DNA sequence: TGGACGGCGCCCGAACAGGGACTG
DNA sequence: CAGTCCCTGTTCGGGCGCCG
C-alpha cells in the first residue's frame, strides 16, 4: 500500500477526453543533476510512484533555481493537461494589504515547509501526473512517475491547497478566536494580543495541530524579529513599508525597460505620494517590438526625475484603528491625473495611490474626481470592509451645481471641501434661458461621404453670415465646426441653434478636456464667452433660420 | 422527507460562473452569522474549488427592517433555469390583483427551506463568502434545499403551496393572491382594517405549516399614469414654439396624428430666440388638436406575454424621475413619474434605486414580469453603490445608456 | 540556456456593440 | 425600408509589476 494523510478533493478531466502524452525537453544535463536528485528523495515520502508502462501519458518537466537559495525549485509543465482538465472556483479573491492589519502586541510568520508537496492529489486522478525523468543526456530512457501530491504546475494546485489548508485552520481558529491569523498560499500570519510567552505557547500549538495534518513548519520563522518579511512589506511593531524598490538606471532604454519601470513606479505608489507614470507610459503607444530601444521626452524624462527623488526619502505605512475615522484626502494632480491619501491622524497615511485613467473622447475634471472617488472607495471597502470619509478640492457648490443639473445620476459619498489648491471647477456653463439681446447664430455644417469634402456656416437674426470649404471632413465634424464659427464671430453673449444631436450632447456635459482638437477649441472659446445658450430643432422641418443655414451649407 | 423534483439548465448551457464583489464589514458579518446557523441546519452546506461555479451573494434590510437578509443575485442561474419556471411547473398570472384597492406582499421565501434540492442541481448553487483585507480565502457553499431567489424554488413548492393556501382560497373566495418568487401578493377590496386582518390569518394559516413573515402595502388602483403635455403660455417666445415643435415632432413617433405645419409656419424668418410671436388662428387650433390627440391612447398597443418588458428610466431634476415601461419601441404599455422619493434633493444612486424597485414591482403587480432597465448613469456608478440602497428580495436586470436630453419629451 | 501555476494591480491596442444620420 | 459611415464606449488579451 501507500499512505493516505487529510482528505482529499475530487478531480476530472473534461468529459470524453484524455491526458499528456507530449515528449520531454533536451534539458541541459546540469539541472538533470538537480533533478534526479530530488527526484529519487521524493518516492521514500510517498511523494511520488513508479508506472508500469500501463500508463500511456508523457510531459515534459525542468527546474528553475528558487531565487535567494542554493537550492532548485522544480515545475512541471501541465500546461496540456491543464488545457483538458476541469475548470476550478479561484479561492483567492484578491491580496491582503498591511494597511488593512490591525495594531498586535506580539507577531509570528511562519512559511510552510513542501506546501504543495504535503497535501494528496486525487486518487483515480493520480494517474495523468505522468512525466518521464532524465538521466543524463543519450545514457538511458529514465523512469515514468506518477505524483501522489500537488503537483508545481498544474492549473488545480493552488486552489486545492488553500482550500485544504483553510479546512485544516478552520477548527484552530474556532478554538482560538481571538488569534488573527492571515492566510496567503502558504503563509501564515499569526498575531495576537497575548503576551509574548503565552502567545508563542499558540504558536507552538499551531505548530502541532498543523503537525497532524503533516504539515511541517520549520524554524525558518520569524519569532522576536521585527521586521518581519510579509507579502514584500517589512513589518514593524508600529509601522511598514515595502521592501525596497531597486528602478533600472539605464542610459539607452528599450521597451520592455519602461514596462518593468511603469510596473515597478505603481508597486511604489501605494506608500509613496504623488508618483507619476502618466509621460513615461505615452511612450509605449504604437510600438511594435518589445525589445525595440526608445528615446525619453523631456516630458518622461522630467517625470522621472521627480519620481526618483520621492523615492529618494523614506516613507513607511501605519496600522489601522478601527476606533478611529478613515479619511481619503485627493489632490488633482494635471493631466488627468490625481493622487490620493487614506489616513487616520492627520500625516500618518495608511496607504496612497493614484487614478490615471483616462475615460472618453471628451470629460471634466469633476467627472475624473467621481471616478477617482469610486476607485478609492471599492478599494477601502475591500481592506477595511468601510468607506473613507473623503476631503476634495472641489467647492461644495461646485459640485451642487454639477450633480443636479447633470442628465445621469451621479453621486458623492459623505464629504468634504479641502482649500488645497488647484481646485476642481466647471469652467463654463449654458443658460437655461435664451439670452435676451444676444446675438442669434442658426448653424449647421455637411459634408459629402464620397468627396469628405464640406461646409460650416451660420447665419444670425442681424443679418449676419458665413460658409466656410472644409476639406477631408465629416459630417459631426462640420457640424462642430458650425458651433466652432458661431462661438468666433459673435460677442460675450450668444444664441446658438443647432440641429446637431451629436455636437449638442458633447458640450452639454460640460467638457474641460478633449482628445478632438477641434472640441477643445470650442471649449476654449466657450470658457471666454459670458452668456451661451445652446438649443436644438430638427432638421428639414423648415423651421426658422435652420432651414435657411442647411441650404447654405448644402450648395 | 419528501422527493426531490429534478431540474436541469436549458438545453446547451453550462452553470453561472460570476466573481463574488467586495462586501462592506457589516454585510460580511451578518453572512457569517446567517450562513453558520444555515450550516447547522443542513441548509447549505461547505465545498470547495472543485465545483466550477459560482453566484454573488450579499445582504440587505428589508424597507424599516432592521435585520439583515441574506440576499443571492442569481439572475445568472435563473437565466439558466429559464425553461423550467415558464414552461413547465409555471404560475398563471392574475390580471385582477393591479384592480385591487390592496395589495400586501409577504415574504413567504423561509417556506422554500422545507423541501430538498435535486442533488445533481446543487452544483450550481455554489456560491463564495469574501473575507475583509482578503484575511482567509473564500469560504465557500453549495445549497441543500430550496435556495430563496432562484426562479426554480416557488415553482417546486407551488403544489405544496396551493395545499396550504386552498383552505383560505375557500373561506375568502374573492381575494386574489399571487405568488413571485420570494414573495407572496395578496389583495383585495376590503377596507384596511379587514384587509390587514386577513392578511394576519393567512399568517397564522401559514405558521401551522411551519412558516413565518418577518407585510408591504401596496394599492394599485391609485397608480397613474404620466401623459405627455405641452405648456400653457400667454405669449410666446420663438425660442417656445422651436422647443415645441421640436417635442411634437418627437411625439408624432408615437402618436401620428401630430401636426406642425400650421405651428411651424410661425418660425419662417431668421429671427432671435427671444422675439415675441403671436399665434396665428390655424396654429392655435393645430395647437389644440395636437392637445386632444395626447389625451387619446396609442392605438394597437397591448401587453404580448412572449416579449420582455423594458423600463426606461429620465432624470429629471429636483427630485423628479420619469420613467416608460414598453415592449416595442414606442408602443408603451405605461408611463410613470416619481417625486420626493427616499434621497430626493441629496441622492440619486439612492433615488434611482428606489424608482427601480418601485417600476419592477409594480410590473409584477401588472404582468407579473420584471422588466429589463435601461439605466441612467455610469455602470461603475451604479455597480460601487447600488447595494446600499437596495431593499427588495428580487434583482431586475439592467444595461447602461447615456443619452443626453435634446428634447424633455415626458416632463415640462 | 528558451521555458510551469493561481491571485491581484497599471496600461495599451484590437475587436465588438450599438446609435444616429445619410444614401441606394 | 436596408446598408454604409462616423463615433463613442465597452471588453478582452497581453505586456509588466507585485504575492506565493
Ligand atoms: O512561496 C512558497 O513558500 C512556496 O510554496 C508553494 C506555494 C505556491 C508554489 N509556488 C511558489 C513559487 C514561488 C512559484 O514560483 N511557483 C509555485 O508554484 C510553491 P515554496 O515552498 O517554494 O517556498
Ligand atoms: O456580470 C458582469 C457585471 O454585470 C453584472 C451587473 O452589472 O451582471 C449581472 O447583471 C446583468 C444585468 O442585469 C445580468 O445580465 C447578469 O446575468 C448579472 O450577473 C454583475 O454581476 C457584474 O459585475
Ligand atoms: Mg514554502
Ligand atoms: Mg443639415
Ligand atoms: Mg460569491
Amino acid at each position: 500500500v501507500p499512505i493516505s494523510p487529510i482528505e482529499t478533493v475530487p478531480v476530472k478531466l473534461k468529459p470524453g477526453m484524455d491526458g499528456p502524452k507530449v515528449k520531454q525537453w533536451p534539458l541541459t544535463e546540469e539541472k538533470i543533476k538537480a533533478l534526479v536528485e530530488i527526484c529519487t528523495e521524493m518516492e521514500k515520502e510517498g511523494k511520488i510512484s513508479k508506472i508500469g508502462p500501463e500508463n500511456p501519458y508523457n510531459t515534459p518537466v525542468f527546474a528553475i533555481k528558487k531565487k535567494d537559495s542554493t537550492k532548485w525549485r522544480k515545475l512541471v509543465d501541465f500546461r496540456e493537461l491543464n488545457k483538458r482538465t476541469q475548470d476550478f472556483w479561484e479561492v483567492q479573491l484578491g491580496i491582503p494589504h498591511p494597511a488593512g492589519l490591525k495594531k498586535k502586541k506580539s507577531v509570528t510568520v511562519l512559511d510552510v515547509g513542501d506546501a504543495y508537496f504535503s497535501v494528496p492529489l486525487d486518487e483515480d486522478f493520480r494517474k495523468y501526473t505522468a512525466f518521464t525523468i532524465p538521466s543524463i543526456n543519450n545514457e538511458t530512457p529514465g523512469i515514468r512517475y506518477q505524483y501522489n501530491v500537488l503537483p508545481q504546475g498544474w492549473k488545480g494546485s493552488p486552489a486545492i491547497f488553500q482550500s485544504s489548508m483553510t479546512k485544516i485552520l478552520e477548527p484552530f481558529k474556532k478554538q482560538n478566536p481571538d488569534i488573527v491569523i492571515y492566510q496567503y498560499m502558504d503563509d501564515l500570519y499569526v498575531g495576537s494580543d497575548l503576551e509574548i510567552g503565552q502567545h508563542r505557547t499558540k504558536i507552538e500549538e499551531l505548530r502541532q495541530h498543523l503537525l497532524r495534518w503533516g504539515l511541517t513548519t520549520p524554524d525558518k520563522k520569524h519569532q522576536k524579529e521585527p521586521p518581519f518579511l510579509w507579502m514584500g512589506y517589512e513589518l514593524h511593531p508600529d509601522k511598514w513599508t515595502v521592501q525596497p524598490i531597486v528602478l533600472p538606471e539605464k542610459d539607452s532604454w528599450t521597451v520592455n525597460d519602461i514596462c518593468k519601470l511603469v510596473g515597478k513606479l505603481n508597486w511604489a505608489s501605494q506608500i509613496y505620494p504623488g508618483i507619476k507614470v502618466r509621460q513615461l507610459s505615452k511612450l509605449l503607444r504604437g510600438t511594435k517590438a518589445l525589445t525595440e530601444v526608445i528615446p525619453l521626452t523631456e516630458e518622461a524624462e522630467l517625470e522621472l526625475a521627480e519620481n526618483r527623488e520621492i523615492l529618494k526619502e523614506p516613507v513607511h505605512g501605519v496600522y489601522y484603528d478601527p476606533s478611529k475615522d478613515l479619511i481619503a484626502e485627493i489632490q488633482k494632480q494635471g493631466q488627468g491625473q490625481w493622487t490620493y491619501q487614506i489616513y487616520q491622524e492627520p500625516f500618518k497615511n495608511l496607504k496612497t495611490g493614484k487614478y490615471a485613467r483616462m475615460r472618453g473622447a471628451h470629460t471634466n475634471d469633476v467627472k475624473q474626481l467621481t471616478e477617482a472617488v469610486q476607485k478609492i472607495t471599492t478599494e477601502s471597502i475591500v481592506i477595511w470592509g468601510k468607506t473613507p470619509k473623503f476631503k476634495l478640492p472641489i467647492q461644495k457648490e461646485t459640485w451642487e451645481t454639477w450633480w443636479t443639473e447633470y442628465w445621469q445620476a451621479t453621486w458623492i459619498p459623505e464629504w468634504e471641501f479641502v482649500n488645497t489648491p488647484p481646485l476642481v471647477k466647471l469652467w463654463y456653463q449654458l443658460e437655461k434661458e435664451p439670452i435676451v439681446g444676444a446675438e442669434t447664430f442658426y448653424v449647421d455644417g455637411a459634408a459629402n461621404r464620397e468627396t469628405k469634402l464640406g461646409k460650416a456656416g451660420y447665419v444670425t437674426n442681424k443679418g449676419r453670415q458665413k460658409v466656410v470649404p472644409l476639406t477631408n471632413t465629416t459630417n459631426q465634424k462640420t457640424e462642430l465646426q458650425a458651433i466652432y464659427l458661431a462661438l468666433q464671430d459673435s460677442g460675450l453673449e450668444v444664441n446658438i441653434v443647432t440641429n446637431s444631436q451629436y455636437a449638442l450632447g458633447i458640450i452639454q456635459a460640460q467638457p474641460d478636456k478633449s482628445e478632438s482638437e477641434l472640441v477643445n477649441q470650442i471649449i476654449e472659446q466657450l470658457i471666454k464667452k459670458e452668456k451661451v445658450y445652446l438649443a436644438w430643432v430638427p432638421a428639414h422641418k423648415g423651421i426658422g433660420g435652420n432651414e435657411q443655414v442647411d441650404k447654405l451649407v448644402s450648395a | 422527507p419528501i422527493e426531490t423534483v429534478p431540474v436541469k439548465l436549458k438545453p446547451g448551457m453550462d452553470g453561472p460562473k460570476v466573481k463574488q464583489w467586495p462586501l462592506t464589514e457589516e454585510k460580511i458579518k451578518a453572512l457569517v452569522e446567517i450562513c453558520t446557523e444555515m450550516e447547522k441546519e443542513g441548509k447549505i452546506s461547505k465545498i470547495g474549488p472543485e465545483n466550477p461555479y459560482n453566484t454573488p451573494v450579499f445582504a440587505i434590510k428589508k424597507k424599516d427592517s432592521t435585520k439583515w437578509r441574506k440576499l443571492v443575485d442569481f439572475r445568472e442561474l435563473n437565466k439558466r433555469t429559464q425553461d423550467f419556471w415558464e414552461v413547465q411547473l409555471g404560475i398563471p398570472h392574475p390580471a385582477g390583483l393591479k384592480k385591487k384597492k390592496s395589495v400586501t406582499v409577504l415574504d413567504v421565501g423561509d417556506a422554500y427551506f422545507s423541501v430538498p434540492l435535486d442533488e445533481d442541481f446543487r452544483k450550481y448553487t455554489a456560491f463564495t463568502i469574501p473575507s475583509i483585507n482578503n484575511e482567509t480565502p473564500g469560504i465557500r457553499y453549495q445549497y441543500n434545499v430550496l435556495p430563496q431567489g432562484w426562479k426554480g424554488s416557488p415553482a417546486i413548492f407551488q403544489s405544496s403551496m396551493t395545499k396550504i393556501l386552498e383552505p383560505f382560497k375557500k373561506q375568502n373566495p374573492d381575494i386574489v393572491i399571487y405568488q413571485y418568487m420570494d414573495d407572496l401578493y395578496v389583495g383585495s377590496d376590503l377596507e384596511i382594517g379587514q384587509h390587514r386582518t386577513k392578511i394576519e390569518e393567512l399568517r397564522q394559516h401559514l405558521l401551522r405549516w411551519g412558516l413565518t413573515t418577518p407585510g408591504y402595502e401596496l394599492h394599485p388602483d391609485k397608480w397613474t399614469v404620466q401623459p405627455i403635455v405641452l405648456p400653457e403660455k400667454d405669449s410666446w417666445t420663438v425660442n417656445d414654439i422651436q422647443k415645441l415643435v421640436g417635442k411634437l415632432n418627437w411625439a408624432s413617433q408615437i402618436y401620428p396624428g401630430i401636426k406642425v405645419r400650421q405651428l411651424s409656419k410661425l418660425l419662417r424668418g431668421t429671427k432671435a430666440l427671444t422675439e415675441v410671436i403671436p399665434l396665428t388662428e390655424e396654429a392655435e387650433l393645430e395647437l389644440a388638436e395636437n392637445r386632444e390627440i395626447l389625451k387619446e391612447p396609442v392605438h394597437g398597443v397591448y401587453y404580448d406575454p412572449s416579449k420582455d418588458l423594458i423600463a426606461e428610466i429620465q432624470k429629471q431634476g429636483q427630485g423628479q424621475w420619469t420613467y416608460q415601461i414598453y415592449q416595442e419601441p414606442f408602443k408603451n404599455l405605461k408611463t410613470g413619474k416619481y417625486a420626493r422619493m427616499r434621497g430626493a434633493h441629496t441622492n440619486d444612486v439612492k433615488q434611482l434605486t428606489e424608482a427601480v424597485q418601485k417600476i419592477t414591482t409594480e410590473s409584477i403587480v401588472i404582468w407579473g414580469k420584471t422588466p429589463k432597465f435601461k439605466l441612467p448613469i455610469q455602470k461603475e456608478t451604479w455597480e460601487t453603490w447600488w447595494t446600499e440602497y437596495w431593499q427588495a428580495t428580487w434583482i431586475p436586470e439592467w444595461e447602461f445608456v447615456n443619452t443626453p436630453p435634446l428634447v424633455k419629451l415626458w416632463y415640462q
